[PDB]
RNA sequence: GGCCUGCU
RNA sequence: AGUAGAAACAAGGCC
């Protein structure tokens, strides 16, 4: 039958009908009479629509061939011959522009004169039944319907026929051409009734070929095919198989509970080796401040001018000389770098306006100090294979180092009060609710407690230094840059003040990965002699740069004044995390506020004021040789803030591992102290897990010592 | 006019012609998401790192013909170098602030009508009345509650057809909404937003947010009302209760 | 006196101050170089935990595979992957018996979803291993490349737009003699059957960074695109199953997890009378993923899908069949340094099979020597067990089956147990009349776990009396206690954009106040610090200050120009009006009534060249990877302002041979923008159909010109011009 | 079609051991002088569990029954069976 | 010396 | 040298 559509109809219509065939997903080889019927429907749609044009009037202009002009409007514009999505697109667009009603089924054409749709259907059966059939299929329709049938008859409601009658003679001539051409073909044994509305399909997902063999190799050891295994599974029913293997399984497979008593836990062993060194990016306990007493705010001002003005406030400069060498570098380079920094600072002082940011010369001194041109050149393996020295990067456990007493004193003095306010908080919306007033009062109390704390000063120092370093690295990637360490505080009298700890020289910072390292050299003034705790300054070079006179009742001290100079490095991640050190304030004060709220849930009243003023209640916050010492809530605030600050400063994988594996043991010990009969399956394994995190970090070793002390004081 | 004209210009060049011809409508989404740009793992680190560069943000090419290349002192506002995989050009953040001090101005009177949820929140809070804070242990029990206080009793898909018919009346397809509540919602949000020119996509998104009901599991103590859950952070705490009555009531 | 914070625990219980034990204020550990060492170590460890299995050689991939299932029962407490098929089938049968109708229903909904799912659902995924280029690429890019290659090779069933048809094409590709791929350096290369099989069965290995809570780094894996559809269907089934199990806690959030934990502890302890003792085990499973054999997941799913259409069973079984034969790419490689000659070199991992061992240290030398026998075409066969939690939900199902197997109806003894399982972590409440009963119950639970290939970490687990325990960093002590140290890293600028960052910060403060019991004063301090960091990050200072920045001039002139300066946004150098009462309001709407109409109009102008919206999914959704958890998405309330710009892209593609991808990106985006202008609903609802672009665009041009004349700007001249231009593009597409 | 021959029976001490062997799923069954058949093991009964182990070599075409810690109440003819096919049995006397 | 890139 | 820690950075590539 398909030979007929090969022969007669034009290409355009046959591929339109083929795409309509693909539309609903049925195959053309099984039933083709539908293809012919609907392609004839589509053909009558065209032949009825084309050759029919309109101009600004009604009364369509009919031309056998559209002449070249703007007057190519089509009388009837076709609906079908398009995908369902576009057919409904045209339906909705016509409804929204023509203000007509939206039909629920697919029309075939639209006309302007009568401003409505045409649903053309030419069926094998006579018209006077198919018409009202499709009419009762369509609900309350104003779209006019018109149908032909092979006998040659026409019909329509309203007795309406919308265009010329010679066109309809055309239609029925086409119709009988179709008819008495099948006459030569002979199809009416099924042509009248060939489609009955079949819609059914079964989804087929068949495993075959290579993928089947893979299925045959992904079974238990004693199975040969997926078919057999699935049959076995379907036939499988529970018949007490877990019990049999449990009985047969060796009894050494057990989870015996070892009781956890007061005498069970042993102190954590600390590693032994050379004392632990300093790792901070700046001096914490041994910092010195040169000040100007200016009225500018933290960010307000220009760095270089402030630094120069602060440094001019000090008199007593001496020619620098080596006091304590780096022990691994070239100290003369550090000396020359310091003198170069001074010289270029003067050079800025001379000229017209202090630059906002200064670049330094790339001398051999800072070329060595900043580690320039030291990365091995990257080459290909095929060119370097016979080199005996060629091997992997050194990948082994870090060097072992024992704890020293300097970190303990540094933390002790990091929780001490100061003679300045190191936090100038921002603005918030004016409090409107009583709860907001309570929150503001609490916040004011904590700010009064923590602002005068060395932890806040360290927070500001780190934030400013890391912000400046990151910005300089991102801006001046190539050229070495000078950045004075600046921090602005407020005195007890209320006068604002600036403080200059020293200088940082940032080097080449072409940082691609988050782990890539930018090297800088840090110089900081101090008065602490490095000849008393040399092991804490393994990586520092310390010079003697001047003498300071601070008013004291013992005449006047006239102390020496040294310069701690070192080469340090950071990374994008480290800079970003060090510039978010202000969340240590959060951590600490959230803990304290949780304490206050928990206690106030007992007594139905806010308990902040008496906690902060009466200072009756105290918490164990340290141990003295006499015994455990307790301090007021403010001291707890400062201690927790210092702990968070040191966590942010000495952060490392060792800290995370020890924190987790020691929190586990802390929970076990707490369960013991709560009389909850705690038990363990392998306590030695937990101890070994904790002890492997303690390698060389001073902070984690101090935490381990604190944990041992807590165990000793606990378990009683 | 224009649209078909850049269509013809695209089809003029062979590669885009092939892309238009062989690519089917269904694959639309795929090729639209086809990109070499990986999704950032650490957005904060790079936002703090990119903002230290010059020309850290991106803007459409049209910026080159509305904002001058430099400001009064000569600080550059935009660059003509296009982004990696787009025709947009990289520009400095000042071009933002510049646009807020001398850029073109319009009538933003209809934004309150579009962003109905946020302005309703503001109105509800502005007329609220606070009360005394009572300090006592709160037994916070976890419950499933509806957070959206303006949901019109419609699901995501249920209101999606409404949203299309309100914004994209022609792409609705087969669906013609039966429920009369949807009829009235369509009528109201059609006559209300008849000429709003913010964007079809944002209008649809905000209509989805407003009409679609959404639910989440939260620790609550008292309240349980939609209007009382948006301020759950302000009325309920660990050891304190703050009596509150939104402006709606 | 020496200060010691830990001594604070002598007065404050450990859980009431547990936040102090979370050093989440410093930089988390990161990996620096290759992850090849970790990948090799994981492969060797997975293979040696199942050493007593039986060896075979796959006839298709030619790789050695180790099957330990039904192997000898363990005789020691060391990890073992010798799961027994009959035991696990019996466990699943008991799970079904205790929950009748679970499998049949879940299979019904899964069948519905599978037969109505679309291909585009695969684009909604993070990095995936594209085999066309042998590298990780965004899910959409890899899917597009694979579809292009399939269409070039003759597999065009995916044009039906159905994920099931895409999987049919994927499987049909397995039986092809020779496929063709494209490489740029374009060159067409031919892949034989075995090479393509291994490229489709392989995984890409990387090192996990930003992982807090352990000293050593780990390795993670990413599969290809051929196997992700089957994984999606299997995980859909597993999620539908677990949603019907109250003992599971994987498909829920955190608060739901806490609620279920409280309910189970109350149920276990309350029902226990005075005579019965109760004990809670806070258990962690050692080597959870390395001991889960994909064959056992195949067994579980084929038991689940019993009495179901065979096509459903086949499509759900394809995934574990491929995992059982999965291969793993070793990794980036190894970098060597020579200090004598002062140079460095980078050898790819694919050379580990043949490269001499003189360059490697003792540990790496032994690892390579042990893993070499499993090396096939630069990748190692990893049949014995899963690599990194790809089947999280099925593992949770197995754990829930173990938990339910002690409902006192199967124990047949006075003791019994229950609890909650979330993959790699569990809490087990066991009750028994005497300590001997508790010991016997825990021993039998451990033994049954060892029969299913699941091991309990004795070093990271402990048992106490009920009332105090831990679960996924949630510490329960007669009621869950807030931590607030897990969410600390999320208190900074997110890094999306100005408005997005502001809204996300305020919303995070609000949420942590609601959930994590953040205090009022602490919340105010957090708001202040966040505002400070936000202003210092975006160079948007108050405007009344003299802080010179790259943006302080325009901000200052805008400040001096504005009359009501209280309405200026913090992004434009205005005061901050936020407070505890205003944390749930966007900044634009909070300052709407205070803004000057000129500034208000300039700010919220639709014609701004900065705002760009792509799809309904990416309107106000921000992907923030939370600390100590999987990547998560958040809805943030924000108004589309001129500050909603999107930041610059990487731009490093210009120096790589893969430079043509940018031109393809630009052309695809131009075509997509044209289509959207032709089809406005393209973004909100993704278009569907089987026609091509130009057909729809030209036909809609026809119709829209028509109707927009029937009322609108068009004119006959223009309408006819459009009609004949449509004809012109038609004949152009003809040729 | 399936012929079966048992081996490995005999006289043993109480508490001794004995490995029966019999040259499809398979079973071991026993018959005491005063009774009908009793289930032993298949590839175990309450009276023999833990004592006795059944195991097969499908390459040797043999099923084994490893009896340990024997009692006077094990005294029976032990028959091997295939599933319809029954051995003649091997005498075990404890 | 000149120019390109900074998660590809 | 320095940062850092089971492998890396201490710029890369292209002419």
């Amino acid at each position: 039958m398909e030979d007929f559509v090969r022969q007669c109809f034009n290409p355009m219509i046959v591929e339109l009908a083929e795409k309509a065939m693909k539309e609903y997903g049925e195959d053309l080889k099984i039933e083709t009479n539908k293809f012919a019927a609907i392609c004839t429907h589509l053909e009558v749609c065209f032949m009825y629509s084309d050759f029919h044009f309109i101009n600004e009037r009604g009364e369509s202009i009919i031309v056998e061939s559209g002449d070249p002009n703007a007057l190519l409007k089509h009388r009837f514009e076709i609906i079908e011959g398009r995908d369902r999505t576009m057919a409904w697109t045209v339906v909705n667009s016509i409804c929204n522009t023509t203000g007509a009603e939206k039909p629920k089924f697919l029309p075939d054409l639209y006309d302007y004169k009568e401003n409505r749709f045409i649903e053309i259907g030419v069926t094998r059966r006579e018209v006077h039944i198919y018409y009202l059939e499709k009419a009762n299929k369509i609900k309350s329709e104003k779209t006019h319907i018109h149908i032909f049938s092979f006998t040659g008859e026409e019909m329509a409601t309203k007795a309406d026929y919308t265009l010329d009658e010679e066109s309809r003679a055309r239609i029925k001539t086409r119709l009988f051409t179709i008819r008495q051409e099948m006459a030569s073909r002979g199809l009416w044994d099924s042509f009248r009734q060939s489609e009955r509305g079949e819609e059914t399909i079964e989804e087929r997902f068949e495993i075959t070929g290579t993928m089947r063999r893979l299925a045959d190799q992904s079974l238990p050891p004693n199975f040969s095919s997926l078919e057999n295994f699935r049959a076995y599974v379907d036939g499988f029913e529970p018949n007490g198989y877990i019990e049999g293997k449990l009985s047969q399984m060796s009894k050494e497979v057990n989870a015996r509970i070892e009781p956890f008593l007061k005498t069970t836990p042993r102190p954590l062993r600390l590693p032994d080796g050379p004392p632990c060194s300093q790792r901070s990016k700046f001096l914490l306990m041994d910092a010195l401040k040169l000040s100007i007493e200016d009225p500018s705010h933290e960010g307000e001002g220009i760095p270089l001018y402030d630094a120069i003005k602060c440094m001019r406030t000090f008199f007593g400069w001496k020619e620098p000389n080596v006091v304590k060498p780096h022990e691994k570098g070239i100290n003369p380079n550090y000396l020359l770098a310091w003198k170069q920094v001074l010289a270029e600072l003067q050079d800025i002082e001379n000229e017209e306006k202090i630059p906002k940011t200064k670049n330094m010369k790339k001398t051999s001194q800072l070329k060595w100090a900043l580690g320039e041109n030291m990365a091995p050149e990257k080459v290909d393996f095929d060119d370097c294979k016979d080199v005996s020295d060629l091997k992997q990067y050194d990948s082994d456990e870090p060097e072992l180092r024992s704890l020293a007493s300097w970190i303990q004193s540094e933390f002790n003095k990091a929780c001490e009060l100061t003679d300045s306010s190191w936090i100038e908080l921002d603005e918030i919306g004016e409090d409107v609710a009583p709860i907001e007033h309570i929150a503001s009062m609490r916040r004011n109390y904590f700010t009064a407690e923590v602002s005068h704390c060395r932890a806040t000063e360290y927070i500001m120092k780190g934030v400013y230094i890391n912000t400046a370093l990151l910005n300089a690295s991102c801006a001046a990637m190539d050229d070495f840059q000078l950045i004075p360490m600046i921090s602005k505080c407020r005195t007890k009298e209320g006068r604002r003040k600036t403080n200059l700890y020293g200088f940082i020289i940032k080097g080449r910072s072409h940082l691609r990965n988050d782990t890539d390292v930018v090297n800088f050299v840090s110089m900081e003034f101090s008065l602490t002699d490095p000849r008393l705790e040399p092991h804490k300054w393994e990586k520092y070079c310390v010079l003697e740069i001047g003498d300071m006179l601070l008013r004291s009742a013992i005449g006047q001290v006239s102390r020496p004044m040294f310069l701690y100079v070192r080469t340090n490095g950071t990374s994008k991640i480290k800079m970003k995390w060090g510039m978010e050190m202000r969340r240590c304030l959060l951590q600490s004060l959230q803990q304290i506020e949780s304490m206050i709220e928990a206690e106030s849930s007992v007594k139905e009243k806010d308990m902040t004021k008496e906690f902060f003023e009466n200072k009756s209640e105290t918490w164990p916050i340290g141990e003295s040789p006499k015994g455990v010492e307790e301090g007021s809530i403010g001291k707890v605030c400062r201690t927790l803030l210092a702990k968070s600050v040191f966590n942010s400063l000495y952060a490392s994988p060792q800290l995370e591992g020890f924190s987790a594996e020691s929190r586990k043991l802390l929970l076990i010990v707490q369960a013991l102290r709560d009389n909850l009969e705690p038990g363990t399956f392998d306590l030695g394994g937990l101890y070994e897990a904790i002890e492997e995190c303690l390698i060389n970090d001073p902070w984690v070793l101090l935490n381990a010592s604190w944990f041992n002390s807590f165990l000793t004081h606990a378990l009683r | 006019m224009e649209r078909i004209k850049e269509l013809r210009d695209l089809m003029s060049q062979s590669r885009t012609r092939e892309i238009l011809t062989k690519t089917t409508v269904d694959h639309m989404a795929i090729i639209k998401k086809y990109t070499s740009g990986r999704q950032e793992k650490n957005p904060a680190l790079r936002m703090k790192w990119m903002m230290a560069m010059k020309y850290p943000i991106t803007a459409d090419k049209r910026i080159m013909e509305m904002i001058p290349e430099r400001n009064e002192q000569g600080q550059t506002l935009w660059s003509k170098t296009n982004d990696a995989g787009s025709d947009r050009v990289m520009v400095s953040p000042l071009a933002v602030t510049w646009w807020n001090r001398n850029g073109p101005t319009t009538s933003a009177v209809h934004y309150p009508k579009i962003y109905k949820t946020y302005f309703e929140k503001v109105e509800r809070l502005k007329h609220g009345t606070f009360g005394p804070v009572h300090f006592r242990n709160q037994v916070k029990i976890r419950r499933r509650v509806d957070i959206n206080p303006g949901h019109a009793d419609l699901s995501a898909k249920e209101a999606q057809d409404v949203i299309m018919e309100v914004v994209f009346p022609n792409e609705v397809g087969a669906r013609i909404l039966t429920s009369e509540s949807q009829l009235t919602i369509t009528k109201e949000k059609k006559e209300e937003l008849q000429d709003c020119k913010i964007s079809p996509l944002m209008v649809a998104y905000m209509l989805e947010r407003e009409l679609v009901r959404k639910t989440r599991f939260l620790p609550v103590a008292g309240g349980t009302s939609s209007v009382y859950i948006e301020v759950l952070h302000l009325t309920q705490g660990t050891c304190w209760e703050q009596m509150y009555t939104p402006g709606g009531e | 006196m020496d200060v010691n914070p830990t001594l604070l625990f002598l007065k404050v219980p450990a859980q009431n101050a547990i936040s102090t034990t979370f050093p989440y204020t410093g930089d988390p550990p990161y990996s620096h170089g290759t992850g090849t060492g970790y990948t090799m170590d994981t492969v060797n460890r997975t293979h040696q935990y199942s050493e007593k299995g039986r060896w075979t050689t796959n006839t298709e991939t030619g790789a050695p595979q180790l099957n330990p299932i039904d192997g000898p029962l363990p005789e020691d407490n060391e990890p073992s992957g010798y799961a027994q098929t009959d035991c696990v089938l019996e466990a699943m049968a008991f799970l079904e018996e205790s929950h009748p109708g679970i499998f049949e229903n879940s299979c019904l909904e899964t069948m519905e979803v599978v037969q109505q799912t679309r291909v585009d659902k695969l684009t909604q995924g993070r990095q995936t291993y594209d085999w066309t280029l042998n590298r990780n690429q965004p899910a959409a890019t890899a899917l597009a490349n694979t579809i292009e290659v399939f269409r070039s090779n003759g597999l065009t069933a995916n044009e039906s737009g159905r994920l099931i048809d895409f999987l049919k094409d994927v499987m049909e590709s397995m039986d092809k003699e020779e496929m063709e791929i494209t490489t740029h350096f374009k060159k067409k290369q031919r892949l034989n059957k075995r090479s393509y099989l291994i490229r489709a069965l392989t995984l890409n290995t990387m090192t996990k960074d930003a992982e807090r809570g352990k000293l050593k780094r780990r390795a993670i894996a990413t599969p290809g695109m051929q196997i992700r559809g089957f994984v999606y269907f299997v995980e859909t089934l597993a999620r539908s199953i677990c949603e019907k199990l109250e003992q599971s806690g994987l498909p829920v959030g955190g608060n739901e997890k806490k609620a279920k934990l409280a309910n189970v502890v109350r149920k276990m302890m309350t029902n226990s009378q005075d005579t019965e003792l109760s004990f809670t085990i806070t258990g962690d499973n050692t080597k959870w993923n390395e001991n889960q054999n994909p064959r056992m997941f195949l067994a579980m799913i084929t038991y689940i899908t019993r009495n179901q259409p065979e096509w459903f069973r086949n499509v759900l079984s394809i995934a574990p069949i491929m995992f059982s034969n999965k291969m793993a790419r070793l990794g980036k490689g190894y970098m060597f340094e020579s200090k004598s000659m002062k140079l460095r070199t980078q050898i790819p991992a694919e050379m580990l099979a043949s490269i001499d061992l003189k360059y490697f240290n003792d540990s790496t030398r032994k690892k390579i020597e042990k893993i070499r026998p499993l090396l096939i075409d630069g990748t190692a066969s990893l049949s014995p067990g899963m690599m990194m939690g790809m089947f999280n939900m099925l593992s949770t199902v197995l754990g829930v089956s173990i938990l339910n197997l002690g409902q006192k109806r199967y124990t047949k003894t006075t003791y019994w147990w229950d609890g909650l399982q979330s993959s790699d972590d569990f809490a087990l409440i066991v009750n028994a009349p005497n300590h001997e009963g508790i010991q016997a119950g825990v021993d039998r639970f451990y033994r049954t776990c060892k029969l299913l290939g699941i091991n309990m970490s004795k070093k990271k687990s402990y048992i106490n009396r009920t009332g105090t325990f831990e679960f996924t960093s949630f510490f329960y002590r007669y009621g869950f206690v807030a931590n607030f140290s897990m969410e600390l890293p999320s208190f900074g600028v997110s890094g999306i954009n100005e408005s997005a960052d502001m809204s996300i910060g305020v919303t995070v403060i609000k949420n942590n106040m609601i959930n994590n019991d953040l205090g009022p004063a602490t919340a105010q301090m957090a708001l202040q610090l966040f505002i400070k960091d936000y202003r210092y990050t975006y160079r948007c200072h108050r405007g009344d200050t003299q802080i010179q920045t790259r943006r302080s001039f325009e901000i200052k002139k805008l400040w001096e120009q504005t009359r009501s300066k209280a309405g200026l946004l913090v992004s434009d150098g205005g005061p901050n009006l936020y407070n505890i009462r205003n944390l749930h309001i966007p900044e634009v709407c909070l300052k709407w009534e205070l803004m000057d109409e000129d500034y208000q109009g300039r700010l919220c102008n639709p014609l701004n060249p900065f705002v760009s919206h792509k799809e309904i999914e990416s309107v106000n959704n921000a992907v923030m990877m939370p600390a100590h958890g999987p990547a998560k998405n958040m809805e943030y309330d924000a108004v589309a302002t001129t500050h909603s710009w999107i930041p610059k892209r990487n731009r490093s593609i210009l120096n790589t041979s893969q430079r043509g991808i940018l031109e393809d990106e630009q052309m695809y985006q131009k075509c997509c923008n044209l289509f959207e202008k032709f089809f406005p609903s393209s973004s909100y609802r993704r278009p569907v159909g089987i026609s091509s672009m130009v057909e729809a665009m030209v036909s809609r041009a026809r119709i829209d010109a028509r109707i927009d004349f029937e009322s609108g700007r068009i004119k006959k001249e223009e309408f006819a011009e459009i009609m004949k231009i449509c004809s012109t593009i038609e004949e152009l597409r003809r040729q | 079609q399936v012929q079966l021959q048992e081996s490995g029976g005999g006289l043993v001490q109480a508490g001794e051991s004995l490995r029966l062997s019999c040259a499809y799923g398979m079973g071991w069954f026993r018959q005491a002088p005063g009774k009908e058949r009793e289930f032993v093991a298949s590839i175990a009964m309450d009276f023999v569990k833990g004592r006795f182990t059944i195991s097969r070599d499908n390459s040797k075409n043999t099923l084994y029954l490893q009896l340990n810690t024997l009692k006077p109440e094990d005294t029976a003819v032990y028959y091997c069976a295939a599933a319809k096919y029954w051995g003649q049995g091997t005498q075990v006397t404890v």
